[PDB]
RNA sequence: UUUUUUUUUUUUUUUU
RNA sequence: UAUAUAAUAGAAUAAGAUAAG
């Protein structure tokens, strides 16, 4: 391939004049294919990185820039995307302070100094937004972890004024990230939710899964509205996904739901499906059957036997709460137990204070516990861990 | 070993723990600045807490300002300052403390005002962890200052704080030339409160900082001295000397005290080392009291261990040796001639005390007069006019006569003229320093000279 | 002039998208590029020609 | 500054008195000022008002009316901070002295609460 | 000693020549006195050197990763708008006047940055250059970074190692080249006679003059008016070579042998690293100290001392 | 569940109590030395927060401010508390930092002629009881029927209005729940009255009641986590025998000073309940509660 | 063991 | 008849002497 050579040779030595979209180009068909010696090549890559790094990032998408960047670190090279600047005084549009808060969300580097200057060139043109661009800054806005309520609630103020033009969706997306926001007010959560509710009968599943995680987020003074989708939900509830029973079993817990008729209904199809969940999502439905007192003499076998499956790679901070469980409840889990204190065992070197100091305390009346060889290791390592305590 | 940030500066503050406060293995440094060094937080994105630790790590195990890692921390600490909460917030100012570049000063400033403005919502932990970070770094907020001692008067009023909590507190404030007797009246007064749980460990070092703060109070020293001297028996060396250098401070002229002190110092005269000879020979030369004894059998043991002295140990020990006038023959020969191996580690004061505390007892050894002249051109500019005078005679009774030496000297007192040529005492000294260096060296001093001022 | 060679290939290689002179074709046209024509490239055209070879070679037989 | 169980506890109640006297000498010279800002009328009358200091009718009447024509401007032109408990404090001061004085000010700051123009301290 | 601070118990001293040895940064630290014999250079490489005064290793001495992090530090030290810490710990540097320029050059950079001080302690170079001297002690004497402008990056005039370091009595000296980036003859590829290290029996050809406000070809072309006509004979015959290196490639050079460096006419900056390794019994020929506040030596003594510390020791 | 207490301003502690009383400060400042000690010990609360001192007396009623009513932190009226502004704002300073509520719910504020007074509202199993009386109207009771009371089947949350006297302390003062259906209240015609009035509005729940000595204040930390402990009065040793017999642990504490000024043990503290924000549909920690591995 | 805290302060006359 | 799209979060945790105005 000397023609391959020769051009790999005048890109190594940065004697070729790139463009940003030439640069993602380059990785994209370095990523997809890889039939050459790209990625395992250092010198070639280096090169390109250089190359990058001085180009102008102006011309291409957050989402290419960051596909960028992750090619680069996939290889070694520690790339990171520029920060763009507030624009300008004749650039400042609706669509163009959006366009920052999304590019500072996605590349995953936020200046709280830029929010704010962004936040306050948007009030005046506050006015010239369209419908969907108020539901798209305000979650973008909640997912930056911003402070600022008095601006998301002028924004939800003028969402509920554009009601009409508006989709389930963009409705659903708005409640929630609205319950995210700490500092916003209540009489404007208590008129997003009537909204949620009286266009409730359109929901999709997604929009089902951010209503439950507003409800989850705002606690038990709303409850009203989990009763209203509750008993709407009563029709799909054979019918639905495991994770949105989840969640449903999680907002049973939060909100301390005391009409047991439909608790049931919601576990027994939970648990009929309960071998689709992932770590996360069967932890939490353990939490949540075992706080709602649910936890009977065959569904916690059967949730056992799923949890059998996840106990061998179990992340340290995902142990504890099984144990507890275990503990607790008065039936049999021996054989889940040792798998457990067998992952403790080998988890023992990155376990931090905390999560070790839970462990021990759960298995501090344990009787198989004691000649189980955790416990010199589990000395050592608490000695050791005893400055961090 | 491969692991997450979070879980690399989990292990990184285990090790600096370690490393800090269980004995400094040089391993333990050596694999902690290995691990960092390949560290980056460029790309995941973490908490404040895993940054403010990483950063604190870093700057502890060596790092300047110029890493990576370094950057990146501090780059997250200027842009997201409302993540930076107050239980993080020690944390970065003591990483800080040590960097002294524009971003370092503008992010302590921030911090600073963070805290003076949430200065009375604050717990124990959070307020002696808040004042014991910002005496590291040298700052000068008043204001903030005044909050915290008003919220730890307030919060002691009621009894909260303990032993550790109130001897950090005392050195934090001392350390920062705050001379509130009302702060350090509070802080006593919980202390004499926890009967029995200020144990020798805890009271040796709130006497320290009582004595270093300097209070005008002389009744809160009677009851310290008490208490030493109830709790003499189960000390170390250490803490012996310590409470040498505390008393020494305090200035009154306790006389039980002192001698228990000196019996159970003399007990334990094969523990001394370097540092709390020279440490026992200051605390003596600032107290006044001669104690010849004492004195001989604190110079034997120096004779015995000469390695160890350091520069500022050698200038401390030459210098209440010479004040005191008991000297040795081979013991100042071989601090001489150490002094002259390790001539490159001598301070802008300790160099000019060392000379001339060797000029003033009349021991000239060609060696170290050659090693501490050359090396005293890379300090005179950080000398007053009373140091350079020192330096200045220390040169001309060791008969220099160098330009290349001279000249900064000279310059330096030029530049100084108007405190050099107005001391109260030294006249005697300059006209010795003229009598040997002539009219013709240096015109301008001698015309200045002439004049009277 | 290379990329109105790359160019070519680009199109050599839609044509393909949906075997002789269209694996043999590309070969010869890529082989083609010379020493100055490929030292008077712009990254467009470097960019054109690096996906034509990476498709090529995962389409053809041995070589890259 | 004045201790009731200190050295002269006895001779407390007339210093305070005395201070009284001469906030009263501010009270009735309290027309004449222009204030700037919202929080400037607020410390004025909580200090009048947690020493019991006596202002007369007129001042209080000048000092609302500029607070009303103060707030005034935050609510109806909305383009620009005035925080949701400054506006509590003002409302429970003119309740405390009687609505009569600025009844425009009440129903402003009635439907100014209702609306919910004025934002919270966390923001 | 003295009493250390609870929070400054860690830190390194502000010379980094007072640490003994090197820190565990880049390669994890230097193997035991019986384990240096895996870093042995060829015969023939030695044979190679001998006959024309240079020669690259056959290997890069430098993973990647341990290329990337100097080249970070090149940068960090080449820094203006906030100046390097440490930066009067340098024995000269090009940003003294604040202001720089196209080329970047700095010198005693060991003493003032952490990976930079464990490049000395290398032992594939320290063998190879230990092995160079006839099998001896090696010293360090000093080392220095060169980075080049993005598209005017001068090009350094011919030069002899040894017509500056006239203060140490015999011929005993050797140059580790590292290039921290990938060099062409437009790029910063060092360009050596291939036999200029045997001229006058090891005499000096005398400094050359050259016109800083031109192009690079009087600058290539003065060599000419430096040497005589039987040196421009042995110099037709073979003409002076530029040799490419890539990333982490090492180039021993004799300390009489012709070299210049090309410019840089490539889209962004070139970084090199020189390092110069005397040898045991190399003594000085003057008073006073050789490099600026350095120790000060007498007459005929030998070199040695903290600032010329022993980096490899055979026996 | 987190305490807020005040430090008293001690140059400022009067003289004499409200009838003519002499108090000590020194005492004073002792016995809530003692009192924090004492609240710290509580094994319930999670974290005690001590604010600073304000130069007022009556700054040391921190529950003159707020009352928590079921999953709501209703804000009391400023009606005859104008001086007190600055201090709430201060003391809803010090919530925020600790985590708690970014504001209140101002449902009272708003209410024409809503004059209501705290310590009237008093817990009690799935409802409140307000004490009609001098310091609260019929407007605050119909306003809080309106906000707070439901008539539904497993969802009912009951209110009951408690007439009083005219010369009666507020009604938490002699009125409370403790520990699993306990039942306190002073042995006078005030408690006899309201127990009476509650035994009427709610016949078919049988209840255990304790009495106690007249003018002693006591202090029970009822909620939805059981706690057994009862801060009392140290002075009467009835009521400590009492209480003790009921199954409860008293805890004597000493308020003679608050006594001579006035000021009771529940109107001193400010206890709150704060939920973490949980994000993404996940539980946080509960604390270990229950005996582990019963069967072994 | 009883001393103290809560502003938008902006008015310094040099030839550096 | 055209060369190209990219978003899911979890952890509550305190070390301690600078030769001063």
């Amino acid at each position: 391939p000397s023609a391959l050579h020769l051009i790999f040779e005048r890109c190594k030595l940065n004697l070729v004049e790139f463009t940003a979209q030439d640069v993602y180009q380059i990785c994209t068909t370095a990523y997809n294919m890889d039939t050459l010696g790209m990625l395992q090549d250092p010198d070639f890559m280096r090169g390109l990185h250089d190359a990058f790094r001085r180009s102008d990032q102006t011309v291409i998408s957050p989402f290419q820039a960051n596909l960028i960047a992750d090619t680069f670190r996939k290889v070694g090279i520690n790339s990171m995307p520029k920060e763009v600047s507030v624009p300008e005084e004749d650039a400042i549009s609706p669509e163009s302070l959006i366009l920052v808060l999304r590019n500072m969300n996605i590349t995953k580097q936020r200046d709280e100094r830029k929010i704010n200057e962004v936040l306050k060139l948007m009030f005046p043109i506050l006015d010239e937004f369209s419908p969907t661009q108020l539901s798209l800054t305000v979650t973008e806005l909640a997912r930056l972890k911003s402070t600022n309520a008095d601006f998301v609630g002028k924004l939800a103020k003028r969402i509920m004024e554009y009601n009409d033009d508006l989709s389930a969706l963009d409705i659903s997306s708005a409640a929630v990230s609205l319950a995210y926001c700490p500092g916003i007010s209540h009489n404007i959560l208590y008129r997003m939710m009537q909204i949620v509710e009286e266009r409730m009968g359109e929901f999709q599943p997604e929009d089902y899964i951010n209503v439950l995680h507003a409800l989850n987020t705002l606690g038990p003074k709303f409850v009203n509205t989990f009763r209203k989708i509750v008993e709407c939900g009563l029709q799909h509830v054979e019918n639905m996904d495991a994770v949105t029973l989840t969640n449903y079993m999680v907002c049973f817990s939060t909100m301390d739901y005391k009409q047991r008729e439909h608790i049931d209904i919601y576990a027994d199809a939970l648990v009929e499906v309960a071998t689709d969940l992932s770590e996360k999502d069967l932890v939490m439905a353990f939490i949540a059957l075992q706080r709602l007192r649910l936890l009977s003499d065959t569904m916690f076998g059967t949730m056992a036997s799923c949890v059998i499956r996840y106990a061998a790679k179990m992340d340290p901070r995902n142990i504890a709460p099984i144990m507890d469980i275990c503990s607790t409840v008065p039936h049999a889990s021996d054989h889940l137990m040792k798998v457990l204190m067998d992952r403790a065992v080998e988890c023992t070197r990155i376990l931090t204070a905390n999560q070790l100091g839970d462990i021990l305390d759960i298995l501090g009346l344990y009787p198989p516990a004691r000649e189980h060889p955790l416990v010199q290791l589990f000395g050592k390592q608490a000695r050791l861990r005893l400055d961090l305590m | 070993s491969h692991l997450s940030a979070r879980n690399i500066a989990t292990e990184a503050l285990q090790m600096k723990k370690l490393h800090q406060e269980r004995g400094g293995n040089p391993m333990l440094a050596q694999q902690a600045r290995r691990v960092l060094f390949a560290t980056s937080i460029a790309g995941q994105n973490l908490d404040a807490r895993s940054v403010a630790l990483l950063l604190n790590t870093a700057v502890y195990f060596g790092m300047e300002s110029d890493a990576k890692l370094v950057r990146e921390c501090i780059d997250y600490c200027l842009k997201n300052d409302k993540l930076i909460t107050v239980d993080v917030l020690p944390i970065v100012v003591t990483a800080c403390a040590t960097l002294k570049s524009r971003d370092a000063r503008e992010v302590i400033e921030m911090q600073a005002q963070k805290a003076a403005r949430n200065a009375k919502f604050l717990d124990a932990k959070d307020v002696t962890n808040i004042i014991s970070a910002f005496s590291k770094t040298g700052i000068n907020h008043e204001k903030l200052f005044a909050f915290l001692s008003r919220r730890v008067q307030t919060l002691a009023r009621v009894g909260e704080f303990e032993a550790a909590h109130l001897v950090i507190l005392a050195n934090a404030f001392s350390r920062l030339r705050y001379r509130d007797k009302f702060l350090f009246g509070a802080i006593a007064r919980r202390a004499m409160s926890l009967r029995e749980r200020v144990t020798v460990n805890e009271l040796v070092p709130l006497i320290v900082a009582f004595s270093k703060i300097g209070l005008k109070d002389p009744k809160l020293s009677k009851r310290f001295a008490t208490k030493a001297m109830e709790y003499v028996d189960q000390m170390n060396a250490e803490q012996v000397a310590s409470m040498f250098m505390a008393f020494a401070y305090f200035g009154i002229r306790y006389d039980q005290l002192f001698g228990v002190l000196t019996n159970r110092a003399v007990e334990l005269i094969d523990e001394f080392n370097a540092q709390y000879i020279s440490t026992t020979l200051n605390a003596f030369q600032r107290i006044g009291i001669n104690n010849p004894e004492l004195f001989d059998n604190l110079a034997e043991r120096a004779l015995a261990v000469v390695q160890d002295h350091d520069a500022r140990d050698i200038s401390k020990t030459v210098t209440a040796l010479a004040h005191f006038g008991l000297k040795d023959e081979e013991l100042f020969k071989r601090l001489a001639s150490h002094a002259a191996s390790i001539a490159d580690q001598f301070d802008a004061m300790g160099l000019v005390n060392t000379a001339h505390a060797f000029a003033r007892t009349n021991f000239l050894q060609q060696d170290m007069a050659v090693a501490l002249s050359e090396r005293s051109v890379y300090v005179c500019r950080l000398l007053d006019a009373g140091e350079t005078r020192r330096l200045l005679w220390a040169l001309a009774k060791f008969q220099v006569r160098d330009p290349k030496i001279l000249t900064p000297v000279f310059n330096r007192c030029l530049a100084l003229h108007y405190d050099f040529f107005a001391d109260p005492t030294g006249s005697e000294e300059i006209e010795e320093i003229f009598d040997f260096y002539g009219p013709n060296f240096c015109p301008p001093l001698y015309q200045l000279y002439i004049s009277r001022g | 002039t290379a990329l109105d060679v790359a160019m070519r290939v680009n199109k050599l290689k839609r044509l393909h998208q949906t075997k002789k002179q269209v694996e043999l074709d590309a070969w010869r046209d890529l082989n083609n590029l010379t020493e100055a024509q490929i030292n008077s490239a712009e990254g467009k055209a470097v960019s054109l020609l690096l996906n034509s070879w990476a498709y090529f070679a995962k389409y053809w037989e041995k070589g890259a | 500054q004045v201790s009731d169980g200190g050295r002269n506890a006895m001779n407390a109640e007339p210093t305070r008195q005395k201070l009284r006297a001469m906030g009263e000498q501010i009270g009735c010279r309290l027309d004449e000022v222009e204030y700037p800002a919202l929080p400037v009328i607020l410390s004025i009358l909580d200090v009048v008002v947690t020493l019991k200091i006596y202002v007369p009718k007129k001042c209080l009447q000048v000092i609302f009316s500029q607070a009303n024509d103060m707030v005034a401007i935050v609510m109806e032109q909305k383009d620009d901070p005035i925080t949701a408990e400054e506006g509590r404090q003002l409302q429970a001061l003119l309740s405390h002295y009687g609505n009569d004085l600025a009844p425009e000010l009440s129903q402003r700051m009635k439907e100014a609460f209702r609306e919910g123009v004025l934002p919270d301290e966390a923001s | 000693k003295s009493y250390v601070l609870k929070f400054l118990r860690g830190q390194l001293p502000e010379d980094l020549k007072d640490v003994n040895g090197a820190l565990g940064c880049l390669y994890g630290t230097l193997p035991d006195v019986d384990e240096f014999g895996q870093f042995v250079i060829s015969p023939d490489v030695v044979n190679s050197f001998h006959q024309f005064g240079y020669v690259k290793m056959p290997i890069p001495v430098l993973d990647h990763q341990q290329i990337d992090k100097l080249a970070d530090e090149v940068n960090e030290l080449a820094n203006n708008v906030e100046h390097h810490p440490k930066t009067e710990r340098l024995y000269a540097t090009s940003l003294a006047d604040l202001t720089g320029g196209p080329l970047f050059f700095c010198q005693g950079q060991w003493r003032a940055a952490w990976g930079m001080h464990d490049l000395i302690y290398l032992p594939t170079i320290t063998v190879a250059a230990s092995q160079i001297l006839n099998n001896s002690l090696v010293r360090l004497w000093y080392d220095e970074v060169f980075m080049k402008a993005a598209r005017t990056g001068p090009c350094v005039p011919w030069q002899q190692n040894y017509a500056r370091w006239q203060h140490t009595k015999p011929v005993n000296h050797v140059t580790v080249m590292i290039a921290l980036d990938t060099m062409n003859k437009d790029r910063g590829a060092p360009c050596l006679v291939p036999g200029s290290h045997r001229w006058r029996e090891g005499g000096l050809l005398p400094p050359v003059s050259y016109d800083p406000t031109k192009d690079e070809a009087h600058q290539l072309n003065t060599i000419w008016e430096i040497i005589n006509e039987e040196e421009g004979e042995m110099l037709m015959d073979t003409p002076p070579v530029t040799v490419d290196l890539r990333r982490g490639e090492a180039l021993l050079i004799h300390p009489l042998t012709l070299f210049a460096t090309h410019g840089n006419r490539s889209l962004d900056a070139v970084r090199c690293c020189f390092i110069h390794y005397m040898g045991e019994k190399t003594y000085a020929v003057q008073n006073g100290p050789l490099l600026p506040h350095t120790t000060k030596f007498q007459a005929d003594a030998m070199i040695q001392g903290p600032f010329y510390p022993v980096v490899f020791d055979p026996a | 569940l987190h305490a807020f207490v005040r430090s008293p301003h001690y140059r400022t502690i009067p003289s004499a109590g409200p009838n003519g009383i002499v108090v000590n400060r020194d005492m004073l400042v002792h016995q809530f030395r003692d009192f924090y000690k004492t609240l710290q010990h509580c094994s319930l609360v999670d974290k005690v927060h001590l604010m600073s001192e304000r130069p007022s007396v009556e700054a040391l009623r921190v529950a003159d401010q707020m009352v928590s009513i079921g999953a709501t932190f209703l804000e009391m009226p400023l009606t005859g508390m104008e001086h007190r502004a600055t201090e709430f704002m201060e003391s809803m300073r010090y919530v925020r930092g600790a985590g708690g509520p970014s504001t209140l719910a101002s449902y009272l504020q708003d209410t024409e002629n809503c004059r209501c007074n705290s310590g009237d509202v008093v817990c009690l199993p799935n409802g409140i009881a307000v004490g009609h009386g001098p310091r609260t109207n019929a407007v605050a009771h119909t306003t809080l029927k309106q906000l707070f009371e439901v008539k539904d089947d497993q969802f009912s949350f009951d209110v009951f209005t408690l007439e009083q006297e005219g010369d009666a302390p507020p009604l938490g003062d002699y009125f409370g729940f403790a520990g699993s259906n306990v039942l306190l209240t002073w042995k006078d015609e005030h408690g006899l009255l309201a127990v009476d009035q509650y035994q009427q509005k709610q016949p078919h729940t049988e209840m255990n009641v304790v009495y106690l000595e007249p003018g002693c204040h006591f202090l029970s930390f009822y909620g939805v986590d059981h706690t057994i402990d009862v801060l009392v009065q140290k002075g009467y040793e009835r009521s400590m025998d009492s209480i003790a017999a009921a199954g409860l642990n008293p805890i004597p504490v000493q308020w003679s000073e608050m006594d001579k000024l006035g000021i009771s043990m529940r109107a001193a503290v400010l206890p709150l309940k704060f939920f973490k924000a949980n994000v993404g549909g996940m539980l946080s920690r509960n604390k270990s509660r229950g005996a582990r591995w019963q069967t072994h």
